[PDB]
DNA sequence: TTTTTTTTT
């Protein structure tokens, strides 16, 4: 036996209207099929409780949306094709122009590297994004997309959310008078993606408990009467703009990011996205959004496969199931790669921060690239596009110089 | 011929019986590898166990000679010896362990002609699950589970028998109580009276019962799944074994009972509660620094222990072998071997009150990304109660003790903290620049005075929490400046500074030879260290025998430097010394003379505890 | 002289001989209790004498006329009726039984006849009786009473009182006798021993040095703290006016403020453990409620009661105070209401009451910027209101002197301590504390 | 009643 609670979608709900709720009861082979965060579809009969009588519903039959040896079509295509990673790129979001190499950066979050637990000592094995750019350049729509395409993730914005909705909850019962835990949205996203948009409007003390997610991959508590430890094992996908709204290019990487070192070093990607006047580059996405309103789909000028959403991810959750292991004679490669990164930030005008996360950043990408290919073994080329990435990524928060 | 056979099943008792006896009187094949905890008994003090004897046979001379009154019933052995006989005993625990006891109770006789005070009971262990797991075909089949220990109530008396006496004739009659109820006489068969007797409650006869809450361990979970909670019950001589911190393992037989919908009234909810019937605790984990005060090493341990003391590399030896995969940080490793070791112990033993304190805190305070935290990580996994707490995840009352009111009395009641669960033990305190200074401002009491006294509505008491406090933090700007003096680029009150024994600064060294050397040791984890096994009896072992005392040349020695560290704190841009610091001084050269094995203090230990001081610093 | 522990009072030990010791928190009024009783028969009117009560009211079971057929329409006798006097008392374990990570258990105590209001809240007491159990009363019904819960973890069954409810139990001591663990008629009375060696030390005439040089041991210099903290033990003598009811307080009150590691705390615990009725608290961890006296309701009776806090339970003694300038201002202003009148008030709920709390507050801070600033006034440096500040007979400011001497002399006293501890060995001082006791 | 926590003004 088991009992739920299932509220409406936003779909159905009139408007100007909050969503109602209805109790549910669940026997023998239905039961365990749903955890709190899913979205499902029931079949069942209504009946009273043994003049005025109270009512639940019995279940019949339980489908989970977010789940539902077979392949498609489509996908044993794609699978006997290979050389995918060009048009996986280009199929993340097509209404949206350009932006290939972001959305390669994307691509390698929505996979992620391995585990590592060597000596009883644990290491994480996702990648961290953080996007920042000028107004109206497409932030929000890609991180829609990405919450669309991932199986299990969640979206919040930096006013909405207190610290407490982001990690857990203590919740004290007027009826009982007990205490208990809730999960915040990052614990109702473990094992997936958490997309934190406005993420430079959130306060100090809201943004300093992801350190502890960020890299631990835990949460503790000690309050009341309550002392535990919750997992968290997700990837962060965050979007910001610069300090004044606006890039400026007569102040520092560390006047235009105002963040703390502490913090920057947690993320393994940090990207700029610029809008800049130019008469032809303006006239070229003003045809492409134009054709966008007008037919409802993008133009496809070219004629080129792209791919639905659905078998997009039908190929992601294929990825998953790999374990790449690294070659060890990209040693030397890796580690001189490190050293040479470490060169500039003591010798430059205007430096970054680089510390030993670096270096296992490189060997996650590295992982990801060799998942995305569905190969067992991790390639130098595999790890030359890891540092292709990583270089564009550095370029981009000096423009113009 | 009459034949007795369990309902429903067809199982007939005495031939169980028989192979039982066989296996008691027979098995000795898993002798070569006894376990940590089973390889010794005693007659007085402690003894060894013998290999070549039927093994059961063996354990029931320490119930002649010591007058054990339980025997520990591996079923591996069991299970090896005949699984026909482990199913029946997994399936039908609530039938057939009525009976085995008596056959254990029949060897003894037999073997020993001697009668005791109680029966020899027997508890099986070592059948493993997980607590969403379970299902409605598991109820009444033997099962084990593990967790951690929060709480346990009072004792409750449980009756068994009754005394009933008439009330026109003062005639008395007993009355078992079985199946959770009791018969009432109608018919005093003395004065002939009806409807006549009276219970006397005291006159009758009670047992102990107490209930533990244990909780899930977070590691084996799937997808967003929070931590559960069970009610284990203890009957007999289980009450009071156990204490909230420890970290068990049990096994037991999983119940179901119904509920009534009004207390009032017949009618049940057809929605039954779940939880265990307790019949073996076992917290003995080879994974750590073993729990026990070391009382069951060997001769032949103790001797290879006191020869790996002469080597002159003892204390790299040790260090080096604590957190392998941590590459250089030697200092550091070697503050947390003395933070493992630790000072002598000074109580009051006619009050049970500490004295001095002999517990070592250290503050680890440093650049992103250098593996403070990774650290801590290491001492909290290795240590028996340990206690992991991080930024503002805790609050004052969190980290202490708090007050609530009682479910059912509607009393104020008094319920433990972090530091109160890691007496004898470890709190680790991450990101503790950023807690609120609420929360970090009741620290002062528990580091300096080992004790914790309340003041609340109807509770006015005093806890011991003989803890030690280890930290992590960064600088004001989260990188460290080097524009900026050592109390700048730290910003926390005197009071707290003076309170830790060491203080260690991590600033990173800008250097292309060792950045290539980390890096490879980094990049190699994707491809004469101490054992674990011996480096557990060292600690034990030193920790039990070894209490050094000071010599004079050592005191006079000590004064001398302290007047030096006075001089030297008074200094521009520097962090003051107290004379707490000379306490803290003492501490780590008792740390020092107790990895050496040690009864005394000299000179050169008192001069290794003052470089590590200085030089953990002067960066 | 069989001392048992509170946890050890097992299921095994009902009905035996057995003595305890603990710290008394509760202290319930007096009633009169039924103890054997007489009833009249309704129908022939007849009385029927001794039937003995148990835990609850009970009727006789038999008419004693043998012509009479009644078994239920009873009238009770009170002219005939045996009364007895009757308190309920609660403990809690002292602090020396508590295992590790332990909080302390509580025991409800039942007392009878002469014994009652014997004892006071805060007092340490052992207690000779023995162990009993008491049932759930309110499950059963009978003549002359049903059952409360039809009015308004499983237990026994089968009783015809029980229809279809059940029984549970709980512990309590039934003590046999109670005490506590430890003018010119009686100064008469100690006659010999206590005379001779308190007329001598009232003869000594450097008895404050060799009072205080006993007093506190452990620590160096500070004279003028110590004598200060002598005579706060001591007081003056408090006086009415003869028909005007207004008072003239005799109590003194202290206040040290210091640098850190000035030996603060130390002084605090010190005379905690040497005086009789003292208290230590700490500021950051206490409560209004706690501190001084709170309401409380109960469950066993529905009436709100007085809990007597630690103001109260040091009434006539000494409070210390740790971490005084880390209270909240609401418990500041609690103090400072009650120190201004000597008086705590309740008006809560359904009780009002006024106490009195003639309790020497003794109390430690640090200062506000750290370090003391000798450049600013007294008023600057503690961030004590001045209200607050006007209630104290002393201060006394501690500051670290950075001298080379007093730095080997402080080092000295440390080592001392130290070297004392570690060979189980006594300090010569001129009198015994238990003769500076007697004298005090 | 008194105590502890998280959102709101
Ligand atoms: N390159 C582009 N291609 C297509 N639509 C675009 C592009 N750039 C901007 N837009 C449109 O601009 C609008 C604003 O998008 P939005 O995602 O809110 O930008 P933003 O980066 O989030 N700005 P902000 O949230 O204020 O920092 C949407 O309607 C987009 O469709
Ligand atoms: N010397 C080292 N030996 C082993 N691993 C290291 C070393 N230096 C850095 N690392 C790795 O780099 C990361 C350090 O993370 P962490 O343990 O949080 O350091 P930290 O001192 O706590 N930094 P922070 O918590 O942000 O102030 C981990 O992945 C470590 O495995
Ligand atoms: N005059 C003294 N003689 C002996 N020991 C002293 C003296 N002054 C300070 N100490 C030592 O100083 C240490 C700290 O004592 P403590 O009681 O904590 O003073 P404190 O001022 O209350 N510290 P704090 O609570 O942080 O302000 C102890 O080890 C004392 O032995
Ligand atoms: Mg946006
Ligand atoms: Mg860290
Ligand atoms: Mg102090
Ligand atoms: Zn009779
Ligand atoms: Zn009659």
């Amino acid at each position: 036996f088991q009992e739920l609670k299932i509220q409406e979608l936003s779909e159905q709900v009139p408007v100007g209207s909050i969503p109602r709720t209805m109790t549910v009861h669940v026997y023998g082979e239905m039961t365990r099929k749903c955890n709190t965060g899913n979205v499902v579809h029931v079949s069942g009969v209504f009946l009273p409780i043994m003049l005025v009588a109270d009512t639940y519903l019995e279940a019949h039959y339980i489908n989970n949306l977010d789940d539902n040896g077979v392949q498609s079509a489509e996908l044993e295509v794609l699978r006997r094709k290979g050389d995918n990673y060009e048009t996986l790129a280009a199929s993340i979001a097509p209404e949206i122009f350009g932006h290939v190499d972001v959305k390669k950066c994307l691509l390698m979050a929505l996979v992620g590297g391995n585990d590592n637990s060597s000596n009883g000592m644990k290491i994480r094995g996702c990648i961290n994004v953080l996007m920042m750019g000028d107004p109206g350049v497409a932030k929000s729509q890609l991180l829609g997309y990405v919450n669309r395409l991932a199986p299990r993730s969640q979206y919040t914005t930096g006013r909405g959310s207190s610290g407490v909705g982001l990690t857990a909850a203590v919740m004290k019962d007027p009826v009982t008078g007990e205490m208990s835990l809730e999960g915040g949205a990052l614990v109702l996203a473990d094992g997936g993606i958490c997309c934190i948009d406005e993420f430079d409007k959130m306060m100090d003390h809201d943004r300093t408990a992801i350190h502890e997610v960020m890299e631990q991959q835990t949460i503790s508590i000690a309050k009341a009467g309550i002392m535990t430890t919750l997992n968290a094992r997700t990837a962060i996908i965050a979007a910001a703009n610069p300090a004044y709204g606006r890039y400026n290019p007569n102040r520092s990487i560390e006047q235009n990011v105002d963040l703390p070192a502490a913090l920057l070093s947690r993320f393994d990607l940090i990207l700029l996205m610029q809008d800049k006047a130019d008469r032809e580059n303006d006239k070229i996405l003003a045809e492409h959004i134009t054709y966008v309103h007008q037919h409802g789909c993008h133009p496809n000028r070219e004629k080129k496969d792209l791919i639905s959403l659905e078998t997009l991810r039908e190929y992601i959750s294929l990825c998953k199931t790999y374990t790449p292991t690294v070659d060890p004679a990209l040693r030397e490669r890796i580690v001189e790669a490190y050293v040479e990164m470490r060169r500039d930030a003591r010798y430059s005008s205007d430096p970054t921060f680089v510390s030993p996360r670096m270096i296992l950043g490189i060997v996650r990408m590295a992982t990801a690239r060799a998942k995305l290919r569905l190969s067992t073994i991790v390639d130098e080329s595999d790890v030359e596009e890891a540092l292709r990435l990583m270089q564009f990524a550095k370029d981009s928060l000096r423009p113009e110089q | 011929q009459p034949r007795l056979y369990v309902w429903g099943t067809r199982i007939c008792v005495a031939d169980v019986q028989r192979s039982f006896r066989d296996f008691l009187t027979t098995f000795k094949i898993s002798q070569l590898a006894e376990d940590e905890n089973m390889m010794t008994g005693h007659d007085e003090a402690l003894h060894e166990i013998d290999v070549n004897h039927p093994y059961y046979m063996e354990r029931l001379l320490e119930c002649n000679d010591a007058e054990v009154t339980h025997i520990n019933l591996n079923l591996k052995h069991l299970n090896a010896f005949s699984e026909a006989l482990y199913r029946k005993v997994i399936a039908y625990p609530a039938d057939v362990i009525p009976y085995l006891d008596i056959v254990v109770n029949e060897v003894f006789a037999e073997r020993f002609n001697r009668t005791l005070a109680q029966s020899i009971e027997l508890r099986p262990f070592n059948a493993t699950r997980n607590m969403r797991g379970l299902n409605p075909n598991d109820v009444d089949q033997l099962i084990t589970i593990s967790g951690m220990v929060t709480r346990t109530s009072s004792l409750i008396p449980e009756m068994r028998s009754g005394y009933f006496q008439c009330a026109v004739c003062a005639f008395g009659i007993e009355s078992e109580v079985d199946k959770g109820r009791i018969e009432e006489p109608v018919v005093c068969t003395n004065c002939s009276n009806t409807h006549c007797f009276q219970l006397v409650h005291n006159r009758s006869v009670f047992l102990d019962k107490q209930v533990v809450k244990l909780q899930e361990s977070p590691d084996d979970m799937p997808s967003g799944e929070t931590p559960h909670t069970v009610s284990v019950y203890a009957h007999g001589s289980l009450v009071e074994s156990v204490q909230p911190g420890d970290r068990i393992t049990v096994t037991g037989i999983f119940r179901a009972t119904g509920m009534k919908v009004n207390p009032k009234q017949r009618a049940l909810a057809s929605v039954y509660r779940t939880s265990i019937d307790a019949l073996h605790f076992r917290k003995m984990d080879t994974s750590r620094l073993h729990q026990d005060n070391g009382e069951t090493i060997t001769e032949e341990r103790i001797q290879q222990i006191i020869e790996l003391s002469k080597r002159p590399d003892i204390m790299d030896a040790l260090a080096q072998s604590i957190a392998p995969s941590i590459y250089e940080h030697d200092d550091v490793k070697r503050g947390l071997l003395c933070l493992l070791f630790g000072g002598t112990r000074k109580d009051d033993e006619t009050t049970n009150k500490t004295k001095l304190r002999s517990e070592i805190n250290i503050l680890l305070c440093g650049d992103p990304g250098t593996s403070k935290s990774q650290m801590l990580q290491y001492v909290y996994r290795l240590l028996p109660r340990s206690q992991y707490t991080s930024g503002k995840g805790s609050s004052a009352v969190g980290l202490t003790a708090s007050v609530s009111r009682d479910a059912d009395t509607k009393q104020l009641v008094l319920q433990t903290g972090a530091l109160v669960l890691a007496d004898n033990g470890v709190c680790c305190i991450d990101e503790f620049d950023k807690m609120n200074e609420s929360a970090r401002s009741v620290l002062h009491e528990v580091m300096e005075q080992q004790t914790l006294s309340i003041a609340k509505a109807g509770i006015i008491c005093q806890l011991n929490a003989r803890a030690s406090v280890l930290a992590a933090a960064n600088p004001v700007d989260s990188k460290w400046n080097r524009n900026k003096t050592i109390v700048e680029n730290i910003t926390l009150p005197h009071t707290l500074l003076s309170r830790f024994d060491l203080i260690f600064l991590i600033v990173d060294a800008q250097d292309e030879m060792q950045d290539r050397r980390l890096g490879n040791h980094l990049v190699s984890l994707y491809f004469e260290h101490v054992d674990m096994n011996l480096l557990r009896d060292y600690i034990a072992y030193a920790k039990a025998n070894i209490h050094p005392k000071l010599s004079e040349e050592a005191s006079q020695f000590i004064i001398e430097k302290y007047l030096f560290m006075r001089k030297a704190g008074a200094q521009h841009g520097q962090i003051t010394a107290y004379p707490r610091q000379l306490e803290s001084l003492i501490r780590l050269s008792e740390a020092h003379a107790k990895i050496r094995l040690s009864q005394e203090v000299s000179v050169d230990d008192v001069e290794k505890a003052f470089t590590l001081w200085r030089e953990a610093l002067k960066q | 002289d069989a001392k048992t522990k509170v946890r050890e009072l097992s299921a095994d030990k009902v009905g035996g001989l057995v003595r305890i010791a603990g710290q008394i928190v509760r202290t319930h009024p007096v009633h009169p209790e039924l103890s054997r009783a007489c009833f009249v028969c309704e129908d022939c009117g007849v009385t029927t004498r001794d039937v003995q009560q148990q835990f609850r009211y009970t009727q006789p079971t038999k008419c004693a006329n043998p012509q009479c057929m009644n078994r239920t329409r009873f009238s009770l006798d009170v002219n005939s009726s045996t009364f007895v006097d009757f308190q309920k008392i609660r403990i809690q374990e002292t602090q020396a039984e508590l295992p590790r990570g332990s909080i302390p258990r509580t025991v409800d105590v039942i007392v009878r006849g002469e014994m009652v209001e014997t004892v006071q809240p805060g007092d340490k007491c052992d207690i000779v009786g023995t162990l009993i159990v008491i049932p759930d009363i309110a499950q059963l019904s009978t003549p002359g009473l049903r059952a409360e819960t039809s009015n308004q973890s499983e237990g026994i069954t089968g009783l015809k009182a029980l229809g279809v409810r059940d029984l549970t139990y709980k512990m309590a001591f039934l003590a046999c006798h109670i005490q506590q663990t430890e003018y010119l008629d009686l100064w008469s009375k100690m006659s010999t021993e206590d005379r001779a060696t308190l007329k001598k030390m009232s003869d000594d005439k450097k008895i404050e040095k060799n009072i205080v040089d006993s007093l506190f041991p452990n620590i160096y210099g500070n004279h003028e703290v110590k004598l200060g903290v002598l005579l706060m033990l001591l007081g003056g003598v408090a006086k009415k006016s003869r028909d005007e009811g207004t008072s003239l307080r005799g109590d003194i009150n202290v206040c040290l403020v210091g640098d850190p590691s000035t030996a603060k705390s130390q002084v605090l615990k010190a005379v905690e453990e040497f005086s009789p009725r003292a208290i230590y608290t700490s500021g950051k961890a206490s409560s209004a409620a706690g501190l001084t006296a709170a309401v409380v309701k109960d469950e066993e009776s529905f009436e709100f009661v007085i809990e007597a806090g630690a103001l109260m339970l040091a009434d006539n003694g000494v409070c210390c105070i740790d971490e005084f300038d880390k209270m909240d201002l609401k418990d500041q202003v609690a103090i400072h209401e009650a120190m201004e009148q000597q008086t705590i008030s309740i008006t809560k709920a359904g009780v009002k009451a006024t106490l009195n709390a003639r309790a020497s507050i003794l109390a430690a801070a640090n200062p506000v910027n750290g370090r003391y600033d000798r450049s600013r006034p007294l008023k600057y440096n503690v961030q004590m209101s001045a209200p607050i500040m006007s209630r104290f007979d002393l201060f006394f400011v501690l500051v670290d002197e950075c001298n080379e001497v007093t730095d080997y002399a402080i080092a000295r006293r440390i080592l001392d301590n130290h070297r004392a501890i570690s060979e189980h060995t006594e300090r010569d001082s001129v009198y015994k504390i238990d003769d500076i006791k007697k004298y005090i």
